[PDB]
């Protein structure tokens, strides 16, 4: 379909054969995964005969709107050629381990035939990058959960215990005398909490309906834990089994809760949470950690503050997700010759956010930030309560606190206790168990808000404070200043993009870049964030790839044959295959393949799918098939 | 009839037979005393408050409630929907006491949209378009009220009509909730005093009871406490609990006209002569405790005179601890042991207490117990009991019968409570020392001990840097002193992460999967970093540990390594509000302390889990007899065989995942965790327990390791 | 000076009998003149050269409608709001602090 | 209570009463100053005061805000349906009720009580862009709203900001003089926040 | 059983020195026991730091303007 | 649960059909919009913008 | 919108409505707490100033009966410690809560 | 995978897991039975992707 | 519905809107049976899902 | 610098001006003593212009 030279296919065959020869075919492939993109995408135009035409893209003044304008083309020349070092040496060194140096030599030699940027060059890049294995790797869930959540961040300068005030029942406020990034983080969250505090947008009954309704979906989990915990506290929940609906559905548990006074349920938030696993194509499998409805309700302030931080600082860095295509022009602009871009992403944001360093600060800031407000004002059915204040050793006492603060009091307690998951993998045999971890749930988009907020905050402090105080190059200081996140940085969850101000008709010395990148790594190391940065004059953001303003579809991430299945059984009926075909065909259009040949293959797939049958558990069989005109209506020419 | 308004304290016992006891149990000591009090505080009102709590501000709620008379004579009479309700006036024509026209009634029966006309013009009808205060205003009139909603406040809510009209209009649990109100009333009596949870206008005949403790955070009316207290304060209306015992009420301590020297005042004389053959042969969830004021004195001068001394307040020490030790008021006991340490019983009192403060003010102090202070105390005298009340213990600090880990700073006196206390009895099974886990165990497990390895790495640094670090840690004003301390911290963190974590993770079943484990740790991080499913309680003791460990000289380190480790652990510990460790101790040992006070013998129990012989033989085990083997998971104690048997028919919804190796190391795991509150409060559990075969002679040879699953069933034993 | 408060608008003592919308308050006067001015702006030559008169006719219409709404706020500001402030000044935990 | 809730006492002997409930103004003045010393002089100090007072104001008030009559009086205006722009829609797109029941109005009122501590200013975003012309209808409507809402704020610079807001739109046909050098008639109006730049 | 009579004398663990008052014993532990330069870090200067800390302890003051 | 794309389609369809304003009011009130905001929203509906 | 959409009930008497609304506010002594706290504030303030001055040499304008007694250190640190001592003393004696 | 296979009655050439192995892993919780079962399950699952 | 309609104002709004709508749609004779998005059907959608 | 920033900057500067510091006193009345004695014992005598 991609119409590549047989030589490249030859390399891929040797690639697979070498992997298959050794033990653990999956593991062997996984180790040498990034070899192809590094050999081709990361190093293309590091030579002399450089040139061609490139897009001229302009970013409009209200950069928050993410509006871009195509405004002509730019001639390419040697002064514009990429500055970063190539990737040949590390890749070849790795390939020597598996005695596949021939593959590198073949690829490099073939690559050297494209000194100038044009259709042929990018087409070559597309084809070679399409060689990575497209298999959905799967491993035992028990090993997966044991290997991922067994990590704890390493903080290089922990907050000393003497940096906190007296307790407020559960939380501690941060002493004013403390400075550094933690102080920056504390102030930011506190300021946002203040803005949330007084806001008649809530207590609007319609808005309250939105939040409660947002918590219910067809899927769900942890229902068994819910029923146990409430039955434990003497709460007799209703049941509706005759209404044939799954108990574990978040809908089912929500219906049981409807009548109960909310405060009675408070003891149930400290309950077990089930888990699930979704496999991936080029990485470890993802995790799905659905909280119960009550826990999801309690964590509301955390989400609300995070949303305000996002929507009112860097405009959520596209996390509004209105149409995903807004990132397309962004990376195209970011990859143009006049601009220098750096790809960054937290190594494991889910595993690095934790209570001992991060969440404690946030909880304290939020609890303090909510002090501005009526101490007696119930929120979402959570009434105000009396808590003991022990900030003054000479004059301790107790005072009321608003419902928001009560939520924080419990929320901090839960975070400090750590999440308690229960694994029940079906592929393994009779081995269910439970173990706690500090790993944040991060099962869906609801987590992107918190991580994006913290991501932006730390980056901003690094740019404006830490880096100028610590870097050496005067030229770097000159260019590092006059730079701010709202027009130089975007992110979503762990992923992030940093782009430098246009160096005047020139490019920054790689020496300064190395100095800059090194300091950033150390800065992340301070509070236990492995930044995993790279600089190759390309654009990786939300799994999209751009080179010199041209988008590169990474076809390997959409294997023609591969499809994820997270259960031992496919558990589906024949007609569903049609929708699979339709979705399959569209990818071959989204990714630009040979449109004539792709269409031919698609129809063949449709023909096989057009027919099917079924048999009763004991009785009759049934059969049917569609006339081919159906697929025309479904969208196949 | 003087009224005393009462706001419950932090762990107020509610299911108690008498609300009165949780206030101050001394009031129950004498018949001549207990006959002077009424209580009121009805349950129906309690439930209403539980609901409305989430919908009214404190000021509004106080403003609404304050006008209600003591015995609520009114009722809320719910009306059924008009189509249903209209039929009632014709099912009994005389019930049409408003005489709504028959034509209108059957017009309503005919209409697709029966209007509110049947409600219209009915006197004192409360539509859903009404507010809380509307009800309360009518409550002061004493007459019953007719309402169109269940969410009402101030009076018991009962159906106006038979249930047939409300059925379909309402559902089962809703139709159930009104049953006590359907026959609500009970009389209220004119004794000298009447306590009440209902607020009221503070005045010459109404008083606010002051207990000097934090409110019940869960109790919905605790938010009123500040406003009530300040109003009472500005008019001198607070009553200390002791005032209630006097023949005539007055706010004050040490009055002229009374010496307050009587058996009624002495809370240490807890007595239980009466009986009723009730199922609670004992309620081991209810624990009586006391707040006491104790005077401390140093050695006399060269002429036999002595300094004025100082008096401190100890909070919520369990009373049975003192009684069982024959402690008596007004006796100057010796405080110091032969080696200068505290006498054991004092240490127990401190450990199980909640807090220690200066008697007058409200400043909490951490007491020293070493040779640090000059003119140190040598004598102690308990002077009076500021308060004496029963408190609920069930599942308060800890939640699961499986295990619990308590974190304490290094240098605590955990050894005393775990050894001396059971040794002081050594006649009734309290615990098994093989089940308690010393916090130092894993550090001792490494072939070179974790301390030795840390020392060996540490000495590589320059001595001056180490010296600077130690001095900085001791000197409180030495803020940060980054260089010296941070370097040491890096070594500590690097080593601990490197060696301790895998070693800890390798002991997972030992910590949790035994019968019942009590464990100690230096920081919650020690467990969280290893993913050990055990509840962790961040405790604290009201004694200075730093000085305490400074007296322990026989260690690997010369008292300097100890303080270094102490600081490292404290730095490693997560920032959170820690709780008093005494509460956990009260939950564990408290019930046992009440054993000697009992009059009748105990009865043993257990919840053995079966084991099919097939898997045992299949695993190479040699076993006699076909019947499935069974293993005791946890033993319990009761004293009323009747109710105990009556409660034994419940089928616990918690399976057991039994695992045992060939070396007979046996382990248990409950797939649904077993919560303590699920245990009926008449039971009694040992602090720790070890799972074991009920009949070891059944087996004849241990084959390979074995695992299996089975249900759980409480059963007697002989 | 003690027991006195300043007020950005003119004020009056509390009315005696029932209230009603009025049109001589300071705020009402400010509203009317403001609307009158903008209407004059819309009819200025600058708009005529570019704005179709039909739309211009509409715009002056809607502005006219706003000027004729019998709102209660201007009366409330001049006569009733000061009383509410004067009372509440004795209730808030922090007394008023003005310049 | 401004002589509302008039009440009186009985006339009989009250022998031994004592109600120590009062103090001189100097005491109150001293306490007020002390209170002002124990706060962070940023917005964190002011916000609870304004919020509390605003809540009290909204708690007791006979006034009810209801835009139904205004919209009803606006939507009844007849216009051709064959045009490409309907200014009615432009208006109604503005005046969007954010559902907060107009917290700004009560917020402005409360701010007056503490004008010596905190000042309310018009938000920068709620300005017409200086690049626009008077014929750009949304800009014109914005300027109208600023003019109407001007007096309600406590900012001393609000009148100048209002005046410059229109001056930006008329920089092309109607020029005027700006005193301080470095400032032009197209400067964003919100920047005129200094008495010397009038 | 709980003691009811104060000790006639007080004993240090290793020095075998008996004291008529616990205060005298306290001083002996406070001073004489604490030079002991025998380990990898038992330096005299830290002994001074410990000694100073011991003497400076007071945790039962009503007023504490130093820490306030 | 409800679909915005269904809501605006119905509203525009009503507007093209020339339904009386109360029809819009009922539809808007059917999804929780208060009368005042319902009138405010209903007025914005136009074929031009 | 607020100033253009204000309305009230038709037959409204302000006095009755305000009176009925303000009744619950002035119902207790709570409206007088600030007076008492202010009084204590004054006495605490004066005593603190007096104490700090007496330890100095001829500070402010206070009488100095104890001047015969020696007081060598007069550094600001000593003054701060004295002021804290007085501040703690008053808070203890009268059981104050806030700053 | 071979040694862990029986034969099917429908297609005799291909096979599936021994019923004995899964039974023992289920009932007896036998180690080698469980290990074989787990290996068979995941190996099959990987092919199913 | 109870979980959805925690308060009463929303329920009153939706009920009024639905009642007016069907009354208008039939009387004005636009049509009958128009499945208009409304909150009363949101629980129905949840149940079906 | 808008008004809010203007006051904010002003508050910072005046705060810096108001805080007590003994450094100026040390320079004017104590530091010369320390320099004088130290110069008498350092192996390299002072070198000044
Ligand atoms: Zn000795």
């Amino acid at each position: 379909m991609t119409d590549m030279s047989p030589t490249l296919e030859l390399t891929g065959v040797l690639m697979y054969l070498r992997a298959a020869s050794s033990h653990s075919h999956a593991y062997t492939l996984l180790q040498m995964k990034s070899v192809f993109p590094a050999l081709s995408l990361r190093s293309m135009y590091r030579n002399k005969g450089f040139g061609g035409k490139a897009p001229a893209i302009e970013w409009t003044e209200p950069r928050s709107k993410y509006k871009f304008r195509w405004t002509g083309v730019t001639q390419l020349h040697d002064g514009l050629r990429p500055r970063s070092p190539s990737m040949d040496v590390p890749t070849l060194e790795v390939l020597t381990k598996y005695e596949l140096v021939d593959i590198g030599h073949i690829i490099i030699r073939e690559r050297n035939a494209h000194p100038r940027h044009n259709h042929d060059s990018v087409r070559f890049v597309r084809d070679v990058m399409a060689l990575t294995s497209g298999m959905y790797l799967v491993r035992q869930p028990t090993m997966s959960v044991l290997r991922e959540y067994s990590q704890v961040p390493d903080i290089k300068d922990p907050i000393p215990p003497s940096a906190w005030t007296g307790p407020i029942g559960n939380v501690r406020y941060l002493l004013p005398s403390v400075q550094g990034p933690a102080r920056h983080l504390y102030d930011t969250w506190r300021a946002a909490a203040r803005q949330i505090a007084q806001d008649p947008q809530w207590h609007d009954p319609l808005n309250q309906a939105i939040m409660r309704a947002q918590y219910v979906t067809a899927r769900g989990g942890s229902s068994a834990s819910l029923k146990f915990a409430l039955k434990v506290t003497g709460i007799v929940l209703p049941e509706y089994d005759d209404s044939k609906v799954k108990k574990s559905s978040k809908i089912y548990q929500a219906a049981q809760i409807a009548r109960i006074a909310f405060m009675l349920l408070i003891a149930a938030i400290h309950a077990e949470v089930t888990m699930g696993i979704r496999n991936q194509v080029q990485r470890r499998a993802r995790s799905i950690m659905p909280l119960n409805v009550i826990q999801q309700a309690i964590s509301a302030p955390h989400t609300l503050v995070a949303n305000y931080i996002n929507k009112h600082m860097n405009l959520s860095t596209t996390s509004g997700s209105v149409v995903t295509d807004k990132v397309i022009p962004l990376i195209l602009y970011a990859s143009t010759p006049p601009n220098t871009v750096v790809n960054v992403d937290i190594k494991a944001c889910d595993a690095s956010i934790t209570y001992n360093y991060f969440l404690s600060v946030i909880c304290g800031a939020m609890h303090e930030g909510f002090e501005v407000g009526n101490a007696d004002a119930a929120f979402m059915g959570v009434p105000s309560t009396i808590v003991s204040d022990r900030r003054s050793s000479v004059a301790p006492y107790s005072r009321p606190i608003s419902g928001l603060q009560t939520m924080v009091q419990h929320l901090a307690d839960l975070y400090a206790a750590g999440f308690r998951y229960s694994v029940s993998d079906a592929f393994s045999s009779g081995n269910k168990f439970s173990f706690p971890t500090s790993t944040f749930p991060s099962g869906s988009t609801a987590t992107s808000t918190e991580h994006t907020a913290n991501n932006s905050t730390m980056m901003e402090y690094f740019l404006n404070v830490h880096a100028p105080s610590h870097v050496k190059s005067a030229s770097l200081k000159r260019i590092l200043t006059d730079m701010t996140i709202q027009r130089n940085y975007v992110c979503q969850g762990d992923d992030g993009i940093l782009l430098l101000p246009h160096e005047a008709a020139s490019k920054i010395s790689a020496d300064d870049m190395n100095e800059l990148l090194t300091c950033l790594r150390d800065y992340g190391q301070l509070f236990g964030w492995n930044y995993d940065i790279d600089w190759s004059d390309t654009a990786e953001y939300l799994k999209l790839y751009a080179l010199m303003g041209c988008r590169i579809p990474n076809t390997s991430r959409h294997p023609p044959v591969g499809k994820e299945y997270a259960a031992p059984q496919t558990d589906e009926i024949w007609p569903s295959l049609i929708d699979i075909v339709i979705g399959h065909h569209l990818n071959g259009v989204t990714d630009v393949l040979n449109w004539r040949e792709w269409l031919r293959f698609s129809w063949a797939f449709a023909c096989y799918s057009s027919r099917g049958g079924y048999t009763n558990p004991k009785g009759q069989s049934f059969s049917a098939q569609y006339p081919w005109w159906t697929f025309v209506y479904l969208g196949i020419p | 009839m003087i009224t005393i308004v009462v706001i419950p304290t932090a762990h107020f016992s509610w299911t108690d037979t008498n609300f009165l006891n949780s206030v101050d149990y001394r009031l129950t000591s004498q018949p001549k005393i207990r006959d002077r009090f009424a209580v009121y505080a009805p349950g129906w009102l309690r439930r209403q408050l539980d609901e409305f709590s989430a919908s009214l501000t404190a000021s509004e709620l106080l403003q609404a409630l304050q006008t209600i008379p003591i015995p609520v004579k009114a009722r809320c009479l719910l009306l059924p929907k008009p189509k249903r309700f209209a039929q009632w006036l014709l099912d009994v024509p005389s019930a049409n006491i408003w005489h709504i026209p028959v034509t209108t009634l059957r017009a309503t029966v005919a209409s697709k949209h029966p209007s509110s006309d049947v409600y219209n013009y009915i006197p004192d009808h409360v539509p859903p378009s009404a507010e809380f205060d509307t009800v309360t205003r009518r409550v002061a009139a004493g007459r019953d009220i007719y309402v169109r909603s269940t969410k009402v406040l101030g009076a018991p809510l009962c159906l106006a009509a038979p249930a047939k009209y409300y059925a379909g209009y309402l559902s089962t649990h809703q139709l159930d909730g009104v049953y006590p109100d359907n026959w609500a009333p009970d009389n209220f009596h004119k004794r000298e005093f009447c306590l009440t949870i209902l607020p009221s206008l503070l005045g010459p005949r109404t008083f606010l009871l002051d207990v000097d403790a934090d409110r019940d955070a869960s109790y919905p009316l605790s938010v009123l406490w500040p406003q009530l207290r300040v109003l009472a304060l500005k008019s001198r209306l607070l009553l200390p609990p002791v005032a209630l015992l006097r023949r005539v009420v007055d706010p004050g301590l040490k009055p002229t006209w009374s010496a307050d020297s009587d058996a009624a005042f002495r809370a240490l004389r807890l007595s239980r002569p009466s009986s009723a053959s009730k199922p609670t042969g004992f309620d081991f969830s209810a624990l009586p405790v006391v707040d006491i004021i104790c005077l401390f004195e140093s050695e006399p001068d060269d002429h036999g005179r002595v300094a004025p001394g100082t008096r401190l307040t100890i909070h919520s020490v369990p009373t049975d601890l003192l009684t069982s030790l024959s402690i008596q008021e007004g006796v100057r006991y010796p405080l110091r042991q032969e080696s200068g340490m505290f006498v054991p019983w004092v240490l127990l009192a401190l450990l199980m207490s909640d807090d220690v403060t200066i008697s007058g003010t409200r400043r909490s102090v951490k007491l020293e117990t070493a040779h640090a202070s000059a003119r140190p105390f040598v004598h102690i005298t308990v002077e009076r009991c500021a308060s004496a009340r029963v408190v609920d213990v069930r599942g308060s600090p800890a939640m699961y019968a499986n295990a619990v880990c308590l974190t304490l700073p290094k240098g605590s006196y955990k050894s005393t409570i775990i050894d001396t206390l059971p040794a002081m009895f050594s006649d009734l099974s309290i615990l098994e020392q093989a089940a308690v886990i010393d916090s130092d165990a894993l550090g001792d497990s490494l072939r070179p001990s974790f301390e030795t390895q840390f020392l060996e790495r540490l000495e590589n640094l320059d001595p001056k840097l180490l010296d600077r670090a130690v001095a900085s840690i001791l000197s409180p004003a030495s803020d940060t002193s980054d260089d010296a301390v941070t370097t040491v911290l890096d070594v500590f963190n690097a080593l601990y992460r490197e060696v301790m974590t895998p070693a800890q993770r390798s002991r997972l079943p030992l910590l949790t999967q035994q019968g019942r484990v009590l464990a100690f740790a230096h920081s919650d991080y020690e467990l969280l970093s290893a993913n050990i499913p055990i509840q962790v309680v961040r405790g604290s003791i009201p004694i200075d540990h730093v000085v305490n460990l400074l007296a322990r000289r026989n260690r690997v380190g010369g008292t300097a390594l100890q303080v270094l480790l102490d600081y490292c652990y404290r730095t490693q510990a997560s920032p959170l509000a820690p709780t008093p460790a005494g509460r956990l101790y009260k939950q564990l040992f408290g019930p046992w302390l009440m054993v000697p006070r009992l009059s009748d013998p105990l009865i043993k129990l257990r919840l053995v889990a079966s084991a099919p012989a097939k898997v045992l033989r299949a695993a190479g085990w040699t076993i006699d007899g076909d019947p499935p083997l069974e293993v005791s998971c946890l033993c319990a104690y009761v004293t009323d065989r009747a109710m105990a048997a009556a409660l034994i028919e419940r089928r616990l919804d918690s399976r057991a995942l039994v695992n045992v190796g060939g070396d007979q190391l046996m382990f248990v795991e409950y797939a649904p965790p077993l919560p303590l509150v699920s245990i009926p409060r008449t039971f009694l559990l040992p602090v720790t327990y070890v799972v074991h075969w009920v009949s070891p002679q059944r087996v004849l040879l241990n084959g390979g390791n074995v695992s299996f699953t089975s249900g759980l069933e409480w059963t007697f034993d002989d | 000076p003690p027991n006195r408060m300043v007020y950005p608008w003119p004020n009056q003592p509390l009315p005696r009998l029932t209230v009603a919308p009025t049109y001589d308050s300071a705020m009402s006067n400010w509203i009317s003149t403001t609307i009158a001015f903008f209407i004059r702006v819309v009819n200025s030559v600058n708009m005529t050269a570019t704005v179709n008169d039909l739309t211009r006719r509409t715009m002056t219409g809607v502005m006219t409608a706003m000027r004729q709404v019998k709102t209660m706020t201007p009366f409330y500001i001049q006569h009733m709001c000061p009383t509410e402030l004067s009372v509440l000044a004795s209730v808030t935990v922090t007394p008023p602090f003005q310049v | 209570a401004n002589n509302l809730l008039n009440s009186t006492i009985p006339i009989s002997l009250r022998p031994t009463i004592l109600c120590p409930w009062f103090a001189s103004s100097e005491d109150l003045r001293l306490q007020q100053v002390m209170h002002l010393v124990n706060i962070s002089s940023n917005t964190a100090a002011a916000l609870p005061l304004v919020e509390a007072l605003s809540t009290l104001l909204r708690s007791v008030t006979p006034l009810v805000l209801d835009p139904t009559v205004l919209t009803n009086a606006i939507t009844t205006i007849s216009e051709s349906t064959t045009q490409t722009i309907s200014p009615i829609s432009e208006i109604l797109r503005l005046l969007q009720p954010m559902g907060n029941d107009y917290a700004a109005f009560w917020k402005c009122i409360a701010s007056w009580a503490y004008n010596g501590l905190v000042t309310t200013v018009l938000s920068e975003d709620a300005f017409p862009d200086s690049s626009q012309s008077i014929t750009h209808l949304p800009s014109m409507w914005k300027c109208l709203f600023l003019t109407l809402a001007g007096p309600m704020t406590s900012d001393p610079h609000s009148p100048v900001k209002v005046f410059m807001a229109l001056a930006n739109l008329l920089a092309q046909p109607e020029p005027i003089a700006i005193g301080v050098p470095g400032m032009h008639q197209t400067t964003p109006a919100s920047q005129f926040s200094h008495p010397g730049v009038w | 059983v709980t003691p009811i009579v104060n000790p006639s004398s007080y004993v240090c663990n290793v020095c075998n020195a008996r004291f008529s008052t616990m205060s005298a014993l306290s001083e002996h532990l406070r001073s004489d026991h604490r030079d002991d330069a025998s380990t990898l870090l038992a330096t005299p200067m830290i002994n001074n730091a410990i000694r100073s800390f011991l003497t400076a302890w007071d945790g039962i003051r009503i007023l504490s303007p130093d820490v306030s | 649960g409800l679909d915005v794309e269904a809501v605006d389609a119905t509203l525009l369809r009503l507007k093209i059909l020339g339904a009386p304003p109360e029809a819009f009011i009922a539809v808007l009130n059917g999804i929780g919009m208060s009368d005042s905001e319902a009138h405010q929203i209903a007025g914005r509906i136009s074929l031009a913008n | 919108v607020a100033m253009l959409c204000g309305q009230t009930e038709t037959n409204l008497i302000p006095s009755h409505h305000y009176g009925k609304a303000f009744a619950p506010l002035f119902a207790s002594n709570a409206m007088f707490t600030r007076n008492q706290r202010a009084v204590i504030t004054r006495e605490a303030f004066v005593c603190a100033r007096s104490a700090v001055a007496q330890c100095q040499d001829a500070g402010f304008l206070v009488p100095r009966p104890l001047d015969a007694l020696r007081q060598f250190d007069v550094t600001s640190a000593a003054a701060a410690e004295i002021m804290h001592a007085v501040n703690d003393a008053f808070k203890t004696a009268f059981d104050l809560d806030g700053a | 995978i071979g040694p862990l296979l029986t034969s099917l009655h429908t297609i005799p050439d291909y096979g599936f897991l021994h019923p004995a192995i899964e039974n023992d892993a289920t009932t007896l919780r036998a180690e080698r039975a469980r290990c074989a079962s787990t290996f068979y399950k995941i190996a099959s699952s990987q092919a199913r992707q | 519905t109870e979980y959805l309609f925690y308060d009463s104002a929303l329920k009153a709004r939706v009920m009024k809107g639905r009642y007016n709508w069907e009354r208008l749609s039939s009387s004005l004779s636009l049509n009958v049976g128009s499945r208009v998005p409304s909150l009363f059907d949101v629980p129905g959608k949840w149940v079906a899902a």
